[PDB]
RNA sequence: ACCUCGGAGCAGAACCCAACCUCCGAGCAGUACAUGCUAAGACUUCACCAGUCAAAGCGAACCUUUGAUCCAAUAACUUGACCAACGGAACAAGUUACCCUAGGGAAAUCCUAUUCUAGAGUCCAUAUCAACAAUAGGGUUUACGACCUCGUUGGAUCAGGACAUCCCGAUGGUGCAGCCGCUAUUAAAGGUUCGUUUGUUCAACGAUUAAAGUCCUACGUGAUCUGAGUUCAGACCGGAGUAAUCCAGGUCGGUUUCUAUCUACUUUAAUUCCUCCCUGUACGAAAGGACAAGAGAAAUAAGG
RNA sequence: UCCUUAAAUAGGGAUGGCUCCACGAGGGUUCAGCUG
RNA sequence: CCGAGCCUGGUGAUAGCUGGUUGUCCAAGAUAGAAUCUUAGUUCAACUUUAAAUUUGCCCACAGAACCCAAAUCCCCUUGUAAAUUUAACUGUUAGUCCAAAGAGGAACAGCUCUUUGGACACUAGGAAAAAACCUUGUAGAGAGAGUAAAAAAUUUAACACCCAUAGUAGGCCUAAAAGCAGCCACCAAUUAAGAAAGCGUUCAAGCUCAACACAAAAAUCCCAAACAUAUA
């Protein structure tokens, strides 16, 4: 039978060798994911239909900011397949009221506060 | 075997095996042996007179019977790996003794000398000549054996 | 008939998986 | 008895019970008793012909001073005729005895070739080297995708396409067949 | 044979499910006669119907397998048969080819050839054949009562094609001195008969042939013809059936019709055989008996 | 099993059981002749 | 036009069967259990649509769910989300096809018959040659702009060491003799180098090698893009 799957835990266990390759520091993560859908839904589970419409994925290469954490990261799992997730990068931390509509997604995952 | 899925297929292609190359092609970079050794050791001492043929082109009864008209004498017919005695020339040091034994070798090791008659023996067969010996640590050729035998 | 897996199918799978590798490396944190 | 004993075509009693070829076999995949044997490369189902040519094959060009040999698989006794369910890596007949593995190849990989299913005439030390090299395939391996990850990690939803049994096969085995080169 | 229900397989871990299917047993028995009355809250065979569990309370004592409604009977409480096709027509079987209408549709277990040599093969494997197995290629069968049975075809005409070659051609080997046979490679240009019995699909037989090949082409081909035979509508015989009728199970008889619209098409260096010469030559101890080459006769095919 | 043909799944002969005189656009077989 | 005339009427017989069912535009919209003289139908359920009321609904981290003796599933704090339940009204679909996976139909690999999980088709487009079911991808228009997705089959295999092997003794048992080749018993020994022999052949011998010295395939109308090995990834 087809079903869900459990991916093991020690396949979201990052090497030092990973963060080397990606650049991310397991000390001090990242805040914000922003995901993109790259893959389409069609010929799919319907969970993992449904769960591309709780995350707000329905359209494809459209970026959507997500935080974070344990849940959202679970839902993020069951659909890793479908999706392609860099971190939000801040170099200029977030905006402020003042810059609110001021600001741009670079394609390097840098919201950045001139435009 | 039944048709995989498509998909399986490319599963199975991007997962096959990828050997290790290595840079530069390692290719292209960079007892009776010990009886023999003493009992040649020892005859070299054994043996006053030494001579050496090349008797191959006999047949097994020509053989036998020129055996046994040497040991019909106190001469004792050898052969032995050319293999194994080259390094027994430097071993006993016999330098002039080098360019002697190639191919096929028979020594004619012996303390009396029979060579008059032996010579006259392989008179009657006008082949198999004579090769340079050395007796008693000193080299003679084939004249130098006759006029010793004469 | 059957079919065969080019060069260009084993990239295009190839780029997909190292996109996957990269969601698990960002999901691990 | 230094031969190859005859056995029963069906068991006396029949037994009620106790897919038996898919997959790697988990018994008789060790030598016991014995120097060489013939190895299953792939599972299937020895009938008593089979049985009773490898027999013949077998104390044929045999030596009962000097070549022992014993079955490794029992009787034919799965009901269909009765035949005996063999997996990949299950040795069908062992030998031993004061002899060399080149004395024995030729008539091993002819009745090996005769079987059935895949097969392949193996000492022990020819076993040894070949999961030894098995091992090291999947150590120096430069492929950074391998079929045990990628189906683990549910990596492009492949597990849409794969079974569950894959998992633990690792793209090794594919139904009764198996795939030695598959790292 | 089964049709309802229950228990087990049969589903590995909530439920549900492998229907069809396998096995078992129940239309209950034993017990008690509070084994009563009431009543929160729940379960549930995926609907409903129906079927379960149950605290608290009251009252006595001190449980382990099915069936509705109507209708009958009973003063009533309650009870009853049939509904077992077990969601149940109150009460109705066989048969139709004399039929009509409305529609729907059309792995194992066998054979062939190679491989291992088992082995036959006078001994001798590998001249030849060949076992079990493997490889391929072709065909048959299935999960279901392992009970019985049984479920369109030629011919004529014209042929197109394959080669897995029957003859004709060219070669290798031979357990063939020549003759031959056997075997294998290659070869599809050409050719591949007429009759008797049978409807024969075939088969056997007769006489020939160089040979009377194996197939594919929706029988290849039936808007080209014709013949069976399912099987028409008649009638006998045999078998089954109470009968009607049924049964390829035997026989005698037995009308489908097409004026061609479109496509396509409608004038693309011969083979055998025999006779003779060479040839009684080669070969061969003899017997027997050739190649290659040539000549002549026929016949067939094509064209005139 | 015999005859019939060179060849013959064809034909003929070795109250019931029988007897076919004649007849038949009945159904089979045959000699001879005749014939596109 | 008789297995039962014809005409008229009942009669617009009846038909769970066949066929048909006419403006424009938008929107929501999918396979599913039970019973049935029932499987060509229907009724209930499920789904579906509209309107309405209200408040939670889906996903899920732990914790939790059996003894006999696997993949997963159930349940729900968060969280991502925006739906869900109920009320009123209601038609239609519903004894499908294919694909991936796990099982049963006798301890039946394939084929079929079913059960289950998921996908797809009945819905758009691109690709895989043509293409319902494979891959990519969907929410709708215009554009003589742009970045991409899937998407290109691979392969071409067989030389080979050289050299020759005296002799105790035909080693004995029997075996006509079987000596190395009919069999079992030790399996020694000479030179230097040595099997009472691993394989041919002799009734048995004789003759020969090894070892030892030495140095893969096919078929039927007519093959089937054309072609191309090396210009920057
Ligand atoms: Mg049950
Ligand atoms: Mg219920
Ligand atoms: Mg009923
Ligand atoms: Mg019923
Ligand atoms: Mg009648
Ligand atoms: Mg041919
Ligand atoms: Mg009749
Ligand atoms: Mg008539
Ligand atoms: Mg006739
Ligand atoms: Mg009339
Ligand atoms: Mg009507
Ligand atoms: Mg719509
Ligand atoms: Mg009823
Ligand atoms: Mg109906």
């Amino acid at each position: 039978k087809f079903t869900r799957s459990r991916i093991p835990e020690k396949v979201f266990q990052a090497s030092p060798e990973d963060h080397e390759k990606y650049g991310g520091d397991p000390q001090n993560p990242h805040k914000l994911h922003i995901v993109t859908r790259i893959k389409s839904t069609r010929r799919r589970p319907y969970w993992e239909k449904d769960i591309i419409k709780m995350l707000g994925l329905e359209k494809a290469h459209t970026p959507q900011v997500h935080k974070n954490i344990p849940s959202v990261n679970a839902k993020l799992k069951v659909v890793k397949h479908l999706i392609r997730i860099k971190p939000l990068k801040l170099p200029q931390g977030l905006p402020a009221e003042e810059n609110m509509s001021n600001t741009c997604l670079k394609s390097t995952g840098e919201l950045v506060v001139q435009w | 075997r039944r048709v995989m899925h498509f998909q399986r297929q490319k599963l199975m292609a991007v997962t096959e095996y990828i050997p290790p190359k290595p840079a530069i092609h390692p290719s292209c970079l960079p007892g009776l042996i010990r009886l023999l050794r003493r009992e040649i050791a020892a005859v070299f001492q054994d043996n006053r007179m030494i001579a050496v043929c090349q008797n191959v082109a006999l047949s097994a009864e020509d053989k036998l019977l020129m055996r046994h008209q040497l040991r019909k004498h106190k001469i004792l017919m050898k052969v032995f790996p050319n293999q194994v005695l080259k390094p027994f020339l430097e071993d006993s040091k016999y330098q002039n003794l080098l360019p002697l034994f190639v191919g096929h070798n028979m020594l004619l090791v012996s303390e009396e000398p029979k060579v008059k008659e032996m010579v006259r023996i392989l008179r009657t067969v006008p082949f198999l000549p004579l090769l340079g010996g050395c007796i008693d640590d000193t080299i003679l050729s084939r004249q130098g054996f006759i006029n010793y035998s004469k | 008939r059957p079919r065969f897996v080019s060069l260009r199918a084993k990239q295009n799978m190839i780029r997909r998986l190292e996109i996957e590798a990269e969601n698990h490396y960002w999901l691990s944190m | 008895k230094p031969k190859l004993r005859f056995i029963e075509r069906a068991p006396l009693v029949p037994k009620v019970r106790r897919s038996d070829i898919r997959g790697p076999s988990t018994e008789a995949t060790e030598f016991t008793e014995g120097n060489f044997a013939i190895l299953a490369l792939g599972g299937g189902y020895l009938h008593w012909g089979h049985f009773e040519m490898m027999r013949l094959t077998i104390n044929r060009s045999m030596d009962p001073k000097n070549m022992f040999a014993i079955w490794r698989v029992p009787a034919p006794f799965k009901p269909i005729h009765y035949v005996t369910p063999v997996k990949a890596g299950r040795l069908v007949v062992e030998m031993g005895g004061r002899c060399e593995f080149e004395e024995v190849q030729g008539f091993l990989d002819q009745v090996a070739h005769k079987l059935p299913f895949a097969a392949k005439a193996v000492s022990r030390g020819t076993l040894e080297k070949m999961r030894k090299d098995q091992e090291e395939r999947e150590r120096n391996n430069q492929n950074p995708w391998t079929f045990e990850r990628i189906a683990t990690a549910n990596m492009l939803g492949i597990r849409k396409v794969l079974s569950p049994y894959d998992l633990t096969h690792k793209g090794k085995y594919w139904g009764k067949f198996y795939m030695p080169k598959r790292v």
